[PDB]
């Protein structure tokens, strides 16, 4: 879950 | 041991230079964005896992984007300035029945910002304070989380005292907003999840992902 | 320039020595009483006009009183020591519906008060600083208060470092828990209203004028 | 209003 945060976290 | 106000006032500058709820939600989600590249300039918190990351960010992001947008409107007359260019005065969030919790945010946040001319610096370390949160539940590690947050409001206190020695209560008194800040970001929550529950009010990917159970 | 923190230990000393849910309640408007007498040994308290005191008192009740249980049980395993003389466990709160809201009191209040040894003095001193809430509602003159506010955490401020010199981050480390306190505090206010609503659940008399509007 | 709480502070 939390699709987007995770993302732009690992960016 | 590590935690320089320098760069924390480094991640402030860097990531900032009709219906009035509408445009609320709108700036918040703009925001998340920019809240995330935030986050990852302040010292230390790319290295806690990511699972941790998410836990502080997911807990935090309410309080952490109300006091960046109160501090920006501190040179506002009755209003707040959205990250968007957008200003939402004080009548126009009334006359959109927001006007109560509106008002908190003018008086219990802006305005004493404002009096005690609350700085840049100031504003990035409290928010780094809140940032760190150890009460956040989940947190695989919260020891390591609590001695973040120590060496933050330690290196505040060393910025405070220094740059302001002739106000010894400068220190506490930034610190003694943040009841406040927890209270008002509660609220604003609450509004949030009847603005999703009425079905009126447009909301954003990153804004809804944040709404998300739990 | 005139509170000292022995009076406010005083103050503290001189007000103490089935369904877990209703037994909460019957200790919370027990120690209503208790508390405006608490709150008259508060050095200039009294000396506010009555309307102003009243406002205090009705805006702070819930943390003040939360705040004065959790210390009391800081030598509980896991649970609660009531004003009444009795004890509720984590197992009995869980078993009545109220598990998370009880965990939260346990987690971020009674063990953070147990794992720094939080005195007398300090608890008195927290509490006269939520006490002196410039942020109510209502004040005649809320300056007043922010003054009286700051004359408490400045006495604070000087017991640690006088006492705990080899702790610098204590004072800051007793602020902090004032954000924990406001979110459970008004989480209990949240429960407080729906034992009210759904009728179950005694409530005396002036607990249940607290719950009054405002 | 607030009945108790005045009395309670008066006496
Ligand atoms: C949670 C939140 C975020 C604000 C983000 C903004 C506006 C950031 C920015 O512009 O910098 C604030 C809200 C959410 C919706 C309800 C609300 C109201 C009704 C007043 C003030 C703030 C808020
Ligand atoms: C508002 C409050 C007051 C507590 C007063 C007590 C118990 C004082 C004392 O015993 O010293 C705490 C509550 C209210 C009812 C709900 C509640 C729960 C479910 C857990 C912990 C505290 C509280």
């Amino acid at each position: 879950k939390h699709k987007i945060l995770h993302r732009l976290l690992q960016d | 041991e590590d935690m320089p106000v320098e760069r924390i006032l480094e991640a402030e500058l860097a990531v900032e230079p009709n219906d009035p709820v509408t445009n609320i939600c709108q700036a918040a989600d703009k925001q998340l964005f920019t809240l995330v590249e935030w986050a990852k300039r302040i010292p230390h918190f790319s290295e806690l896992p990511l699972d941790d990351q998410v836990i502080l960010l997911r807990a935090g992001w309410n309080e952490l984007l109300i006091a960046s947008f109160s501090h920006r409107s501190i040179a506002v007359k009755d209003g707040i300035l959205l990250a968007t260019g957008l200003h939402v005065h004080r009548n126009s969030a009334h006359s959109a029945g927001v006007g109560a919790i509106f008002d908190r945010v003018l008086t219990e946040l802006v305005s004493k910002m404002r009096d005690m001319q609350m700085d840049k610096t100031e504003l990035g370390c409290l928010r780094a304070i809140v940032l760190f949160n150890p009460d956040s539940k989940g947190l695989s590690n919260p020891a390591e989380v609590e001695a973040l947050r120590e060496k933050v409001y330690a290196s505040l206190e060393a910025y405070c005292k220094h740059k302001y020695p002739e106000q010894p209560g400068r220190f506490a008194k930034l610190l003694l907003r943040l009841p406040a800040l927890r209270s008002i970001g509660l609220k604003c929550l609450e509004h949030l999840f009847f603005f999703k529950l009425i079905g009126d009010t447009p909301i954003d990917t990153f804004l809804m992902e944040m709404l998300e159970a739990p």
